[PDB]
């Protein structure tokens, strides 16, 4: 997707976010980070474990892009985004999903920290 | 020079902070300019960092240096004026005076001087002669007025 | 490379101080010479004359750096970024070089101010 | 009987002082008990010295009035009754059509009251919304009626006045400043000269109300010298203030003090910009400062400060008494109030005009000012003077606003309207406009102290006719830099006359470059001249006004013109009665 | 406290508080050009040589007048720093007359400095 099989960013920027988004068992496979997460103070939130199915991160990709995303930017940035638009054009929005997505589009710094365990 | 009476300008500004600029509009009003044993004096008695004085009587673009004669000419030199062609009537005040801008005439009766604007802009172009404007001008009428004076 | 058609302005400086030497032609106008003689030193022994293109760094009075208030203590030397402002030649017969520096302090006052000596 | 005369500056470039006197002298002789009051200038600085006269209720202006004209006014009309009808332009029942679209608020007192009596603005419901202000509102109502009033800022600038002026007024600071940047520094634009000479009154009852709702008890106001009547009015003003309490130590039995100084600036263009102007007023030489830190975090010695302009002084009372509800129908949207503009130029009635926004530019420029001077041709409108922009003959349909001029390139500045035809050279327009900013720059930063010379110099040799290929892309390279780079607001917008003409003209300047010739033909050397044989005989009139000889012929017989020889001055064709000398 | 990280020019930086961002990129070996800056005195803004990007900010900032705070991203070397340094410093060469090597230099070959062990 990105050309590089590696993270964005660096530890040392974990105390700069307004958000972070956990996906999988960061805390008890790599507890020092949850160390470092938790003395940092921002907030955490956990993806939630009634949500293992691929079609529930879906659902959160639509209700990202409903609520407003440039177009055009990531139309210039991007290949294939006109038929990830149109594979989503019948996909409903839950409660829960909405409020992620409301959390994550809302903050201006955030961070999706993700355990490949 | 009048140093003896330029003594009551600076005994009454002194104790007002950021009064350079006052004192040296008031000694321009007084000797028509501000020579450098007036500047001086102001240096002296007022301490003021005389380095300081020099830099900001250069600066404010009117202060002048050099004496002037008994009948001031200030062109209007603003956009109404150009507009309308002051061009020429400088051309035609270079030409009959014989004499350029800042510059002082040899029997020391007329000073030409260029400033922004005089605002009667209506009565384009306008010259100012001690005060009295002349206004909707020709360079014949300009010949005329300088002759008249004279 | 220069143009022929647009005007650098060439001075015809006489400043013949026995340990400053100014070049007009050399300044890029920062102020660092004037900010340092009036903020730090407190002399004030040279100033900003004119406006725009005419603006030019000259002594009181466009007087010679020897009749004015002047303590040669060369900071103004010191901050300059060209070669507008330099001191004079200690040796024989000055040059430009690169010069080996040694870390010392100063042996005339109790001050004690450290020096590099080039 | 009532006689207004209205002089002032632009008097003083009339007859002026000889009506004045004339009439004085001859109501001594007469001995009759007729009330002489000195006014302002309507607004109408042609036909002057304006003269208004009082039968009952009817008010008559017949001015271009002289010395003998007084004289036989008052002889035929004063004594006798009789109006000459021959210079009547003006009456009551046909007052002035250019008045007709003019919303007056600015010069609401301009050419009615006697600025030198505090009575006569009394008389026209003044300083009324002081007591408004002081007795039935708080300082926090002041702001929010500003605020529903719609007002942002006057001068240029743009930001809004409660971000900027509640922010002073909430700034810490036992001291607080009030400054009225007094300084007209834009050539041709005069609006504040024209305030303070016809009511300062009004400005001296804003600059009260701003600082008791700001919180501030000593302001200054920043005046060139060069604006003497205007000083010697508002130093009369002043003293009248003090003398019936309406200024000074408790103001109207309210706690609030509000004392004036008056300081005289040394009339350097770059003397505003709210960090030269503090400068100029701390001792030193005006030089713009960094920003941030803002004056309201530290202005005057390092205290906060807020500076406006006397367009928004002036502003603010008139909106205290009614109230901001009623000036937010007049005018587009996102700005209101009313603008002040002196038209000047090629038009034919020019001078002082107050308008509101949203007017179409063909209805100031043909509806109010007459149209152009000798009906010629509508070329451009330059708007905000060296700083701002220019209009071409296309756009005449763009309104008046902060938004729609910001969108054509121009800037609004002060608000000055110049009118040229198709008789100017607009190449030469921009040389004139940028060696305004060159002759008028602190030499700071590096790109106005350097670059603003090198495109003067660009621009000197394209109007003389030794410009090269590639000469508008120079231009173009350097005039986005200079915009970018500069650290004062006179840099950031010295080359807006050559940006707005290099691409609503651009067909002129290849005119000047490639084909070297002047399409307005009013550009000297890149001039050439003939004589046609066939529309002229020989009456040697040419020949004759031309005092180097460079034209030759008998009489009765078309002459020739040596190229060689003539310096291509002019005068070859301003005399000519048959028009037969062409220029190309 | 809670240690002031600024991030310059893709890298992330500790730095204190007070500190400008010429003084805090110099600490950290990242060099910002600048001609009219002493740290010892005051900001002037005269060559504006030491223009960032800084995000959030519409236009170019100058890093000898702004102090750091937390969490500010600066750029150093994009195209319009780059544009910007070289039309002021084209500007400063149109006005500078000088020798920056001798002649007797120049016309070596090898360009030996004859000046120097003359
Ligand atoms: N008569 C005129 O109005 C006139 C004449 C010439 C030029 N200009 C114009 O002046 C404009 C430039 O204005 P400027 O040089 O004053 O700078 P600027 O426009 O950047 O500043 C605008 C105003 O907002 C204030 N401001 C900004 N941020 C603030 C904050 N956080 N807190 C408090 N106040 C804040 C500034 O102090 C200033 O008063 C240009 O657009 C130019 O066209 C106007
Ligand atoms: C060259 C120049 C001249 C200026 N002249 C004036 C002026 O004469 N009057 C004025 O109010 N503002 C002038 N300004 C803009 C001031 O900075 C502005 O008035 C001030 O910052 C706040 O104005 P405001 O009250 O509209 O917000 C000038 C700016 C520049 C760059
Ligand atoms: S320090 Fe040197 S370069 Fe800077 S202004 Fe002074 S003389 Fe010029
Ligand atoms: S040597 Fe010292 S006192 Fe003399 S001009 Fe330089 S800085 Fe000022
Ligand atoms: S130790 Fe004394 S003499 Fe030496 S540099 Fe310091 S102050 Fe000057
Ligand atoms: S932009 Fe021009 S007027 Fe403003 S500080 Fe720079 S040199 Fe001075
Ligand atoms: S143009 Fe003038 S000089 Fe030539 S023939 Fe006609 S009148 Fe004579
Ligand atoms: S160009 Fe003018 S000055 Fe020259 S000969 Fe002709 S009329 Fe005379
Ligand atoms: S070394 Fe520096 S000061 Fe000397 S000529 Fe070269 S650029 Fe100018
Ligand atoms: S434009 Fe000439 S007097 Fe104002
Ligand atoms: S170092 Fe010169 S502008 Fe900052
Ligand atoms: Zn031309």
């Amino acid at each position: 997707v990105l050309g590089y099989d590696a993270s964005t960013n660096s530890f040392a920027e974990l105390d700069n976010s307004d958000f972070v988004l956990t996906l999988g068992k960061v805390k008890e496979n790599h507890p020092v980070l949850d160390f470092k997460i938790r003395l940092s103070g921002v907030c955490s939130v956990a993806w939630p474990q009634s949500l293992a199915n691929t079609a529930d991160m879906k659902v959160f990709l639509k209700a990202l892009l409903n609520l407003g995303v440039d177009e055009n930017k990531v139309a210039e940035k991007t290949e294939g985004f006109a038929e990830l638009k149109a594979s989503l054009a019948d996909v409903k929005v839950s409660e829960e999903i909405q409020a992620l997505a409301q959390k994550y589009a809302k903050a201006a710094k955030p961070l999706i920290v993700i355990d490949e365990d | 020079i009048d140093l003896t009476l330029l003594e009551p300008v600076f005994k009454e500004y002194a104790g007002k902070a950021g009064s350079i600029i006052g004192i040296l509009q008031k000694t321009q009003e007084i000797y028509g300019y501000l020579p450098l044993a007036a500047l001086q004096a102001i240096a002296d008695n007022t301490d003021n960092k005389r380095a300081k004085i020099y830099g900001i009587a250069t600066f404010y673009s009117q202060f002048r240096l050099n004496p002037v004669g008994k009948y001031v000419i200030l062109q209007c030199q603003g956009t109404a004026c150009h507009v309308l062609g002051s061009k020429a009537i400088g051309s035609a005040i270079c030409d009959e005076l014989g004499i350029t801008p800042g510059q002082t005439t040899a029997d020391g009766l007329f000073t030409l001087e260029d400033v922004a604007c005089l605002g009667c802009c209506s009565l384009a172009p306008v010259i100012m002669i001690n005060g009295e404007a002349y206004g909707k001008l020709t360079p014949t009428s300009v010949r005329k007025i300088l002759q008249d004076i004279a | 490379e220069k143009d022929s058609q647009v005007e650098c302005h060439k001075t015809t400086e006489f400043d013949n101080h026995p340990f400053i030497e100014r070049n007009p032609d050399k300044c890029v106008l920062c102020g660092l010479c004037v900010r340092v003689c009036d903020e730090v030193v407190g002399a004030t022994a040279i100033g900003l004359v004119g406006r725009g293109f005419d603006s030019v760094i000259m002594p009181e009075f466009k007087l010679p750096l020897s009749e004015t208030a002047c303590i040669s203590c060369g900071q103004c030397v010191d901050v300059c970024p060209t070669g507008a402002c330099m001191e004079k030649q200690v040796s024989y017969k000055q040059i430009p070089a690169n010069m080996d520096s040694m870390a010392s302090v100063c042996g005339y006052c109790g001050v004690g101010c450290n020096v590099n000596i080039e | 009987m009532k006689v207004r005369v209205g002089l002032g500056s632009c008097g003083i470039a009339a007859g002026g002082r000889k009506v004045m006197d004339r009439l004085a002298q001859e109501i001594k002789n007469h001995g009759k008990e007729i009330e002489l009051l000195p006014t302002g200038c309507i607004g109408m600085c042609f036909y002057e010295p304006i003269v208004d006269v009082f039968d009952g209720d009817k008010v008559y202006s017949y001015a271009n009035v002289t010395a003998d004209m007084a004289t036989e006014i008052f002889n035929s009309h004063i004594i006798g009754g009789q109006p000459l009808t021959q210079y009547i332009v003006s009456t009551t029942e046909k007052p002035y059509t250019i008045l007709a679209k003019q919303v007056r608020i600015a010069l609401r007192n301009c050419g009615v009251i006697d600025p030198e009596n505090v009575d006569e603005y009394k008389a026209n419901d003044g300083y009324k919304a002081l007591s408004k202000a002081l007795k039935e509102m708080t300082p926090e109502e002041v702001i929010e009626e500003i605020k529903v009033a719609g007002l942002r800022g006057r001068g240029g600038a743009g930001f809004p006045t409660w971000f900027k002026w509640n922010a002073a007024r909430q700034s810490k600071g036992e001291i607080k400043y009030v400054v009225c940047n007094a300084d007209e520094g834009d050539p041709g634009a005069f609006m504040d000269r024209s305030v303070l000479e016809g009511d300062p009154h009004a400005l001296l009852e804003g600059m009260a109300i701003c600082g008791y709702a700001i919180g501030a008890n000593e302001g200054h106001i920043y005046c060139r010298a060069e604006y003497p009547l205007a000083i010697k009015r508002l130093e009369i003003a002043i003293a009248d203030a003090k003398q019936r309490n309406l200024l000074g130590k408790n103001i109207m039995g309210t706690n609030f003090s509000f004392d004036m100084k008056i300081k005289k600036g040394a009339g350097a263009f770059v003397c505003g910009e709210e960090t030269a102007l503090i400068a100029s007023l701390e001792g030193e030489r005006g030089m713009p400062r960094l920003k941030p830190p803002f004056p309201a975090q530290s202005g005057f010695w390092g205290k906060p400060t807020n500076i406006n302009n006397v367009e928004t002084f002036a502003n603010v009372p008139w909106i205290m008494y009614n109230g901001g509800s009623a000036y937010a129908a007049y005018g587009t949207e996102k700005s209101k109030g009313t603008k002040v503009f002196a038209l000047a130029g090629k038009i034919k009635n020019g001078g002082l005009v107050e308008v509101p926004m949203g007017m179409s530019l063909r209805e100031v420029i043909y509806d109010i000012g007459g149209g152009i001077l000798n009906d010629r041709e509508f070329k451009a409108v330059q708007m905000g003077g060296p700083s701002g922009g220019c209009i071409p003959k296309q756009l005449l349909d763009t309104p008046v606003d902060y938004d729609s001029i910001n969108k054509t390139g121009a800037i609004m500045g002060s608000g000055g309207m110049i009118v040229m035809d198709e008789t100017t050279c607009m190449v030469d327009m921009a040389r004139f406009f940028l060696d305004f900013t060159v002759k008028e720059s602190c030499g700071k930063c590096i790109y106005c102290r350097i670059g603003t010379k090198r495109m003067l110099e660009i621009l000197e040799r394209i109007t003389t006719g030794e410009g090269r290929e590639g000469d508008i892309e120079e231009l173009e390279e350097l005039s986005i830099s200079i915009k970018d780079g500069s650290l004062c607001g006179l840099g950031q917008t010295a080359p807006n006359p050559v940006l707005t003409t290099i691409r609503y003209f651009r067909d002129e300047y290849e005119a000047h470059i490639r084909d070297k010739k002047c399409p307005a033909k009013s550009c000297k050397p890149l001039l050439t001249y003939t004589i046609n044989q066939d529309n002229c005989k020989g009456c040697t009139l040419c020949a004759q006004k031309c005092p180097v000889q460079a034209i030759t012929g008998e009489k009765k017989k078309p002459h020739v013109i040596d190229q060689a020889l003539c310096t291509k001055c002019g005068n070859c064709a301003s005399v000519c009665r048959l028009d037969a000398v062409c220029i190309e | 406290m809670s240690k002031i990280s600024i991030n310059i020019n893709g890298r992330e930086l500790v730095v204190s508080a007070g500190q400008t961002i010429l003084q805090a990129a110099a600490e950290h070996g990242i060099e910002i050009p600048h001609l009219c800056h002493d740290e010892r005195i005051q900001p002037y803004g005269a060559c504006g040589l030491c223009v960032v990007e800084v995000e959030g900010s519409p236009k170019l900032v100058r890093s000898c007048a702004t102090s750091v705070q937390n969490g500010q991203v600066i750029r150093t070397d994009t195209s319009r720093t780059v544009v910007a340094r070289k039309t002021a410093l084209q500007l400063l060469a149109s006005d500078h007359r000088g020798d920056c090597r001798p002649p007797c230099m120049l016309a070596c070959p090898a360009q030996t400095d004859c000046q120097g062990y003359v």
